[PDB]
């Protein structure tokens, strides 16, 4: 698991993981607080 | 008020839009049976539509002659939650991203194989830099003061 | 040559004698393309899981925890426990244990020296020297295989015929 | 130490996963510019340049095939799982003519739940145009549990294919001699794969699909239909529907095959209940195909003194006009993967197009002819796949000519003689293309300008100068007369498209005689012209891939290169790749015209509803005959008219089709940036951007470079194809689902 | 005919001469570099303008430069 | 091989040697790809914050302040009733403290760049407990253990208030 972790450190895998996480928290914010046109405050 | 607009809480066309959307959703709801998942989904749609319209009405939002919320982005703090606060939020987040990217580029740029560490990210160092971007406004106005933010004449130029 | 278990089959060539519960039983040669330590760890994990599962199935069809949710047969207990969140806690703690297991099996495969299935969990002794440890390892392996087959039979019979503890 | 395989050739390790570009000698040193990243993916599957041994390339290809089949099995498992869990298949079974097939539900986020349409059967979801419901019904699948088990089997099969690929690359890789047993491979693929697959499917149809579908058509609900295994254990559940199983297999072994006429029929036409082909006819067809393919598999000599040698067959086919004939072709096709890929891809795309035609022509599934979205989608998809595969076959023929072609081994054979007179071929094909384009399109333009000038009697129309496709009408007449005259054991024509009665299921037309007039003449000649121009581009690429009068050493520049320079007046796109690029464009044009012709002709002169008294009213109303003869007619009565549903889809459950319409327009227009521009401008703009980055100390170590000329062309053509095909996709789907 | 010029940044690596498809360039004696040789363009009437010569040039901004000019049946690569 | 003392079936983790809480507990090896000094600083700060927050729960449900705003025995509901104005002042005060206690260097890459900074050592000791070095190690270990226990307990109390809603009691 020394080269597998290095493989997971490559640009495509890291970008895919980061974009999946990013889309995930964006989608979940929009699920829990939907239809947010202005700042909540 | 501003620009001839009126608050959406007193806009008749806004309430007409809400009523028409709710009526369409209820007509769609009529063609399903009992407490079946389709009816539950349509009822959730109706509830969310009503909640969204109510929130937009009670939001200091100005509606035009079409009954749609118009954004007042001239800079006034009265409508500051429409553009100014999201503007500050995005500026913070994007400055964070740019700062951590620049810091990672400059950090692995002083190693033996700078190009290797760009396709194969040093995840420990990347995590170290990324969580340090919360001070990007302060770090930027501490590196610009020291002259470490801008190159001067080592930058390359074309022939003319 | 001529493995002990199947006397007309050749020895699996990866199980000579130096493993507990090694009667040379690998006709389809699973050990010829998989690490022996990995397979041993998987077998011991299955043995322990199925022993706990057989005991729990049999006991829960007799004794129930207080509460209306715990008043179902073990065959129908999965859909009730998952809804109540009872299996969620087991899943969480089993996942923690299995992540630590990921680390442990990786270290064992890459050197270390940890025997397959050896978590050093031994509050009491029950195994003082090498001979006692080998005998108890053989007992654990045999009991685990028996319990795996027993749980298989119990589940298949209970699903076929929705009977109580006697699943005949 | 087997004689066919090598044991443990490559170690299973993750070390090379952490070294991108390890396969290439040039990319292994690591990236220095952003061109390395693009070169990494462009050379990933180019196994010819990664190893110098044909054995290693063959082993890599074999394992890649296993990975592809695992991916296909995973896709099929996903389809079956969606049918089992997120579909209204059970509701559609009880009401095939009034419930729209849906097998994908959409989560309620950001307001996207509007996409869950009213498909019927107390269900909300996206209407499915892949025809899986009809296929599953034809398979006898009457429950979603069977779909779940098929999905589980698909997952298991996908894992098995993954394991097979790993095994045959890392544990037991076959040798070159094993791969070069083309006689044995052909024998097995013809007998085992094809024939035994047809035989097994005939068995399944006869024992499962024939009784279950007969009960379904009789009105028996799926819940009271016996489970499929009961039709095998009980010879009385199937002997009531087909009273010939009571005799068992004795008629088969006693050559009294006439007894099996109950379930092995030859009827033709369509089932009046479902609108599809008679499943007894389908079972008989698969049985005959199985026998024919099994017989055909005993042709080539493999391991006994029996069969043919393909080398001896080819070498004996010489002639006065062809010199050495087919001598050396066996060596070409047993030492070059690219030649095999060319032949297989060309014939595979042609087969896909033939499949697309025969699908709608003779609907083979129950209640699929009346599902117009399914028919349109299946035809368009299969024709698109066929065109792409044909262009790929041409590309790999060019690749073989550049790389694997040996001049010494092909002295005076067919390949040599074709290259020796490539000029004549290309010049005459050029003349034919000009003739066909001039005629077809200029007849269209003449019709347009005569209509614009108020001279309606000067058009190339039916009520004007008429170009009747007499040859095709003669064939149509011959087929409708075949039952009883040339096919005396047929009860009905193969397809009602050639003529006959209007077949309607639930007041919806399934099939109907497709009349051919002057409008079909013009569009058929347009098809011929576009196909000829695509062939011209691809054949010019293949023949001039090695040398020309411009560049006498074009083979030394490789298959993929941008140019030879601005000299000779300009030597852009002289490659053979740049011909597969232009040919891709022209294939897009041809296939777009083909699918437009299909959509308009079907909607205007086949599909529609039938009144109880027998009056046929079509979707558009027969406007194809008189308004498809001018370009303004195509623009207005087809594009503008049938685009109404796409543009008015906002706020409805088809709004996703409008969004994809707009996005595909955007992507198609985006392509033109890469297609029209050049690399130097973008490199010099990146220069100033890099200056800004250096000024802010954020210039990347991997130097950013503009996409190479060939990659710029590839990006342009890929975006162009995606945008155009997506625009047509959204247009077709929204139009044919709305109406 | 096109114009081909050689500049004293030439290192005499001969890659231009062995890349010319029409035998325009040749190596001639020189004393301005280690190799003691410099490229020459004595047959520019055969120059086709393909610029293979300067694709093989290793010097920083080239030592052989091709300036496209008047066209000829030789420079246009016309076999007809 | 040494094997860890806490997790006896795992190899001894690296980078924990000279620490005041070393029991060899690092199965995931977080100390290998994260600076151990930063990890100890973060552990100590999280522990101290959790201890203060647990004490805050227990006092809030018991004592509370006079006023309509400060009248919720439930900490989770008190977070909402108190309004944003009192909370934002706490946020800004904590930020001021963070800035002045670390003297500018606040980030993972900036802190411990020059060394000479014992993890968690702010020099805060007005009452003088810790002059004797003999009990200093015991006090450090006690602080670490109490901080970890308080992290677990702070999570427990917060989630009890969420699933029940009344209080901790
Ligand atoms: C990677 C980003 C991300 C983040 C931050 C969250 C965050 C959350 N998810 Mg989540 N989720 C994600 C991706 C993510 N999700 C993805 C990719 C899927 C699969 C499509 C899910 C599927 C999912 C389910 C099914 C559930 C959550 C739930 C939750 C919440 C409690 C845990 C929390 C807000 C739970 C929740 O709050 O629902 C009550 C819950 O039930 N998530
Ligand atoms: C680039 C211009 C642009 C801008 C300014 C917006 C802005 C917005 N879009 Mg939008 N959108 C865009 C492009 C854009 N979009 C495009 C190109 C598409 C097509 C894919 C969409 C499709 C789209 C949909 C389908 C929806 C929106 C919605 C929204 C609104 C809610 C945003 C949100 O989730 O906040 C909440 C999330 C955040 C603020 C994320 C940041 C939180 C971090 C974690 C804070 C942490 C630091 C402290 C917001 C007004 C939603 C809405 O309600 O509209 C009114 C909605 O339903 N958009
Ligand atoms: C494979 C292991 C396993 C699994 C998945 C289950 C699962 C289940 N059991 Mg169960 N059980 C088990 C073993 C298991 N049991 C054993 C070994 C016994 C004998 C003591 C019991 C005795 C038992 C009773 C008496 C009852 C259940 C019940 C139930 C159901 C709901 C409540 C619950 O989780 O049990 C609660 C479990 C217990 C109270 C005793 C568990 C004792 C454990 C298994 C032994 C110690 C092992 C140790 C903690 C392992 C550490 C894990 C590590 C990752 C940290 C649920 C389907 C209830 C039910 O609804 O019946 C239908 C019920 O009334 N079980
Ligand atoms: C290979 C073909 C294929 C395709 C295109 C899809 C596509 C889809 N599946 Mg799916 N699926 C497939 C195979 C496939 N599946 C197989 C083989 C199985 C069996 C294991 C499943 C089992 C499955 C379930 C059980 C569910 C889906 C769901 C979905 C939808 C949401 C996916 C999502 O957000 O995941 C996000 C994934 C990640 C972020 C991981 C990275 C999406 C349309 C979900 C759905 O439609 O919800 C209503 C859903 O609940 N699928
Ligand atoms: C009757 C025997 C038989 C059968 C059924 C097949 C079937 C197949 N061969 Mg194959 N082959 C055979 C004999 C056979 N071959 C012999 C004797 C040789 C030596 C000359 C080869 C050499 C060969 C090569 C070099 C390649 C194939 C490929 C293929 C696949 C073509 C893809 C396709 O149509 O998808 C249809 C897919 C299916 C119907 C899925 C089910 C098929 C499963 C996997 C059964 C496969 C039968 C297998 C030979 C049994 C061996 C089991 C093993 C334990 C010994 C297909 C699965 C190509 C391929 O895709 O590679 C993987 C390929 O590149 N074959
Ligand atoms: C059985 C089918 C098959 C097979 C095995 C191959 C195999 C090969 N081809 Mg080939 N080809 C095929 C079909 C096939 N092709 C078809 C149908 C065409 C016509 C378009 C071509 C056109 C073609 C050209 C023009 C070239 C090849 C080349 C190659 C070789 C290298 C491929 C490579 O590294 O790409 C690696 C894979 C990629 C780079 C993937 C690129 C991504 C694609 C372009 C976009 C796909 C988008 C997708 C549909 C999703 C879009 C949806 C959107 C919403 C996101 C390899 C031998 C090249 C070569 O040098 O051969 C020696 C070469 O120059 N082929
Ligand atoms: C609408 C745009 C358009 C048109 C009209 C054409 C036309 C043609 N292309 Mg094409 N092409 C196009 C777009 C178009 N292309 C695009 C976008 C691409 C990029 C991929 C290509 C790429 C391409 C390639 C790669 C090739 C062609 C070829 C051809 C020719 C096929 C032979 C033929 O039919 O000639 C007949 C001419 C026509 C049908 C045009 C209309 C002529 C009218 C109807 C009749 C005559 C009118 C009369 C003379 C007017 C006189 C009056 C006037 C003096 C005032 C033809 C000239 C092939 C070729 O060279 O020819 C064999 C070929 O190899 N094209
Ligand atoms: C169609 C004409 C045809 O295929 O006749 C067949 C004719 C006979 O050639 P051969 O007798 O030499 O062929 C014998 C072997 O090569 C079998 O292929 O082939 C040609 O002469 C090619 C000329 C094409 C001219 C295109 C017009
Ligand atoms: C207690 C605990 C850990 C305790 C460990 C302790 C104290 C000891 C710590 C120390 O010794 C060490 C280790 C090392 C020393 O150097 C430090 C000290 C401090 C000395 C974890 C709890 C962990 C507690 C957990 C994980 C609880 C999870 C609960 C869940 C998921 C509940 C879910 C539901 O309630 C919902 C959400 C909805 C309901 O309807 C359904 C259900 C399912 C019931
Ligand atoms: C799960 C958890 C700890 C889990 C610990 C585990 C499993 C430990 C296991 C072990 O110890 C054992 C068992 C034995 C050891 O030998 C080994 C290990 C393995 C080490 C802590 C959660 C800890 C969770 C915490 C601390 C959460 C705190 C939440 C807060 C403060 C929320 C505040 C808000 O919610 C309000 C109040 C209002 C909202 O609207 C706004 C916000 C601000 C979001
Ligand atoms: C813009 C342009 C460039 C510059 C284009 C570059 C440098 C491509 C940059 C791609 C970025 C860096 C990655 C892709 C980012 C996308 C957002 C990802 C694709 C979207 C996914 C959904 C697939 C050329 O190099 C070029 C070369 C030859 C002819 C025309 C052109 C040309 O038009
Ligand atoms: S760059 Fe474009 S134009 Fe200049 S030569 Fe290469 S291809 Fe022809």
């Amino acid at each position: 698991m020394k080269d597998f972790l290095k493989y997971l450190s490559t640009a495509p895998v890291l970008l895919t993981a980061w974009l999946t996480f990013t889309a995930g928290f964006v989608i979940e914010i929009n699920r829990f607080y939907p239809d947010a046109l202005t700042f909540p405050f | 008020d501003i620009g001839g607009l009126n608050p959406c809480k007193d806009s008749e066309v806004f309430q007409k839009r809400l009523a028409k959307t709710v009526k369409k959703l209820e007509n769609r709801l009529k063609k399903y049976e009992e407490g079946t998942p389709p009816q539950i989904a349509i009822q959730q749609q109706i509830t969310q539509t009503k909640q969204r319209f109510t929130r937009y009405a009670d939001s200091n939002l100005l509606c035009g002659n079409d009954g749609l919320p118009h954004l007042i982005t001239d800079g006034r703090w009265s409508h500051g939650s429409e553009f100014l606060l999201p503007s500050i939020l995005f500026l913070y987040i994007s400055g964070w991203i740019g700062w951590v990217g620049r810091k990672y580029i400059r950090t692995v740029g002083q190693t033996s194989n700078p190009t290797e560490k760009e396709i194969i990210i040093d995840v420990p160092l990347a995590i170290s830099i990324m969580t340090s971007g919360f001070l990007w406004p302060f770090a930027a106005w501490q590196e610009f003061l020291s002259g470490d933010l801008i190159a001067s004449d080592e930058t390359i130029t074309t022939s003319p | 040559e001529k493995s002990k278990a199947v006397p007309f089959l050749p020895r699996p060539a990866a199980l000579d004698g130096s493993v507990v519960g090694d009667v040379g039983f690998d006709p389809v040669g699973f050990t010829s393309w998989l690490p022996l330590s990995y397979l041993q760890e998987a077998e011991i994990k299955h043995c322990r899981i199925a022993m706990l599962a057989t005991l729990g199935w049999i006991v829960a069809d007799f004794v129930h925890l207080p509460g209306a949710v715990h008043e179902v047969s073990s065959l129908a207990a999965h859909d009730v426990a998952v809804k109540s969140g009872a299996l969620a806690q087991i899943l969480i703690w089993t996942s923690i244990a299995e992540a630590i297991s990921v680390i442990a099996i990786s270290q064992m495969l890459e050197g270390s020296g940890r025997q397959p299935g050896d978590f050093k969990f031994d509050p009491l002794n029950f195994a003082k020297d090498e001979k006692s440890l080998k005998k108890m390892q053989l007992s654990e392996l045999k009991n685990g295989r028996l319990a795996m087959l027993a749980f298989s039979g119990i589940v298949t019979q209970a699903a076929l015929t929705g009977h109580a503890f006697p699943y005949m | 130490k087997s004689t066919i395989v090598d044991f443990n050739p490559v170690e299973t390790s993750f070390e090379k996963w952490a070294k991108p570009g390890q396969f290439s000698r040039t990319l292994a040193k690591g990236p220095k510019t952003t061109t390395w990243i693009w070169n990494l993916h462009a050379d990933a599957h180019d196994f010819d340049i990664q190893t110098n041994s044909l054995q290693e390339v063959s082993r890599k290809i074999f394992s890649a095939h296993f990975g592809q089949l695992a991916v296909i099995f995973l896709w099929l498992s996903g389809m079956h799982f969606h049918g089992a869990y997120f579909s209204n298949y059970s509701a559609w079974l009880t009401n095939p003519t009034s419930t729209k097939p849906s097998a994908q539900i959409v989560w309620p986020i950001v307001g996207q739940e509007v996409l869950n349409a009213d498909v019927g059967g107390n269900f909300q979801g996206i209407q499915i145009t892949s025809g899986f419901f009809q296929l599953w019904r034809a398979e006898g699948i009457t429950s979603e549990v069977e779909l779940y088990w098929t999905a589980v089997g698909g997952l298991v099969a996908s894992f098995l294919m993954l394991f097979a690929g790993w095994f045959h690359y890392h544990k037991a890789a076959p040798k070159l001699e094993w791969f070069q047993n083309v006689e044995s491979m052909l024998n097995h693929h013809l007998a085992g794969l094809l024939g035994l697959g047809s035989l097994s499917w005939a068995g399944h149809q006869i024992h499962i699909a024939l009784p279950i579908n007969k009960l379904l058509d009789l009105g028996v609900s799926p819940e009271e239909i016996p489970l499929p295994y009961e039709f095998i254990l009980n010879r009385d559940l199937i002997a009531q529907l087909y009273p010939s199983f009571n005799k068992g297999l004795t008629p088969f072994f006693t050559l009294n095959w006439g007894e099996y006429s109950d379930f092995l029929t030859f009827k033709g036409g369509l089932n009046p209940v479902t609108g599809g082909l008679w499943l007894t006819d389908t079972a008989h067809h698969h049985l005959a195909i199985a026998v024919l393919f099994i017989v055909a598999g005993h042709m080539y000599k493999t391991n006994w003194f029996l069969g043919h040698s393909i080398k001896t067959i080819l070498e004996a086919h010489k002639g006065p006009f062809t010199g050495e004939g087919h001598k050396g072709l066996y060596e070409v096709l047993t030492t070059s993967w690219h030649a095999q890929l060319a032949i297989n891809l060309a014939l595979f795309g042609s087969l896909s197009i033939i499949v697309a035609h025969h699908m709608y022509a003779m609907p083979p599934y129950p209640y699929i002819a009346i599902d117009y979205p399914t028919q349109l989608s299946l035809f368009t998809h299969h024709v698109w796949i066929g065109g792409f595969c044909i262009v790929g076959g041409a590309a790999h023929g060019a690749i073989f000519f550049v790389r694997d072609y040996n001049a010494a081994n092909n002295y005076n054979n067919l390949i040599d003689r074709v290259i020796r007179h490539r000029d004549a071929i290309i010049s005459h094909l050029n003349w034919v293309c000009i003739f066909l384009g001039c005629h077809s399109f200029g007849l269209y333009v003449h019709n347009d300008t005569m209509r614009a000038l108020g001279r309606s009697q000067d058009l190339f129309s039916d009520n004007a100068i008429a170009l009747k496709p007499i040859f095709a009408q003669f064939i149509q007449n011959l087929h409708t007369l075949a039952p009883g005259s040339t096919a005396p054991n047929a009860l009905t024509t193969v397809s009602y498209a050639f003529g006959g009665d209007v077949i309607s299921v639930g007041s919806k037309i399934a099939m109907m005689p497709i009349s051919l007039g002057t409008a079909d003449f013009l569009v058929h000649h347009i098809h011929a012209f576009t196909i000829h121009v695509t062939v011209l581009i691809l054949l010019k690429g293949v023949l001039y891939s090695r040398n020309s009068r411009l560049i006498p050493d074009k083979a030394n520049l490789g298959f993929r290169f941008p140019c030879d320079g601005p000299g000779r007046g300009g030597t852009c796109q002289v490659s053979a790749w740049d011909h597969v690029f232009l040919g891709l464009f022209w294939m897009y044009n041809s296939i777009s015209i083909v699918i437009f012709h299909f959509s308009w002709k079907m909607q205007s002169d086949v599909w529609g509803t039938v009144s109880p008294t027998g009056a046929v009213s079509h979707i558009t109303g027969g406007n194809f005959a008189q308004s498809s003869i001018t370009i303004n007619g195509w623009l207005r009565d087809f594009l503008w008219s049938q685009a109404a549903q796409v543009v008015q889809s906002y706020g409805s459950s088809l709004s996703a089709y409008g969004l994809i319409f707009l996005g595909a327009h955007f992507i198609w227009a985006f392509s033109l940036m890469f297609l029209f521009s050049g690399r130097g401008y973008w490199q010099e703009l990146i220069e100033s951007i890099v200056w800004a980055h250096n000024k802010l100390k954020v210039a990347p170590s991997i130097q950013p470079r503009a996409l190479s000329i060939t990659q710029g062309r590839a990006v342009g053509v890929a975006h162009y194809l995606l945008g155009g095909i997506g625009t047509t996709w959204a247009f077709f789907l929204a139009r044919i689902i709305s109406v | 005919s096109h114009t081909v010029k050689i500049y004293d940044t030439c290192i005499g690596c001969t890659q231009c001469v062995r890349a010319c498809p029409t035998d325009v360039l040749e190596m001639v004696p020189w004393d301005g570099c280690k190799a003691g040789q410099i490229a020459s363009a004595p047959r520019t009437e055969d120059c086709v303008g393909c610029k293979r010569c300067e694709t093989a040039c290793p010097t920083d901004f080239l030592s052989v430069r091709v300036y496209l000019g008047g066209e000829t049946t030789r420079s246009l690569g016309l076999a007809y | 091989k040494v094997f860890s003392k806490s997790v006896p079936f795992l190899l001894k983790p690296a980078g924990l040697d000279g620490m005041v809480g070393d029991v060899g507990f690092d199965p995931l090896g977080f100390a290998t790809f994260i600076d151990i000094r930063w990890l100890r600083e973060a552990e100590l700060k999280n522990g101290r914050v959790a201890m203060l927050a647990f004490l805050g729960f227990i006092v809030q449900e018991f004592i509370r302040l006079p006023g309509d705003l400060y009248s919720e025995p439930n900490g989770v509901k008190a977070f909402f009733q108190v309004g944003p104005q009192p909370l934002l002042q706490i946020f800004l005060f904590c930020g001021f403290l963070e800035f002045n206690m670390h003297k500018g260097k606040l980030t993972q890459v900036d802190m411990f760049e020059d060394g000479k900074r014992e993890p968690g050592n702010f020099g805060f000791d007005p009452l003088g407990f810790g002059k004797d070095p003999a009990k200093r190690e015991r006090y450090a270990l006690a602080e670490l253990k109490n901080g970890r226990l308080a992290m677990i307990a702070i999570g427990g109390l917060v989630h009890h208030a969420l699933v029940t809603g009344h209080a901790t009691f």
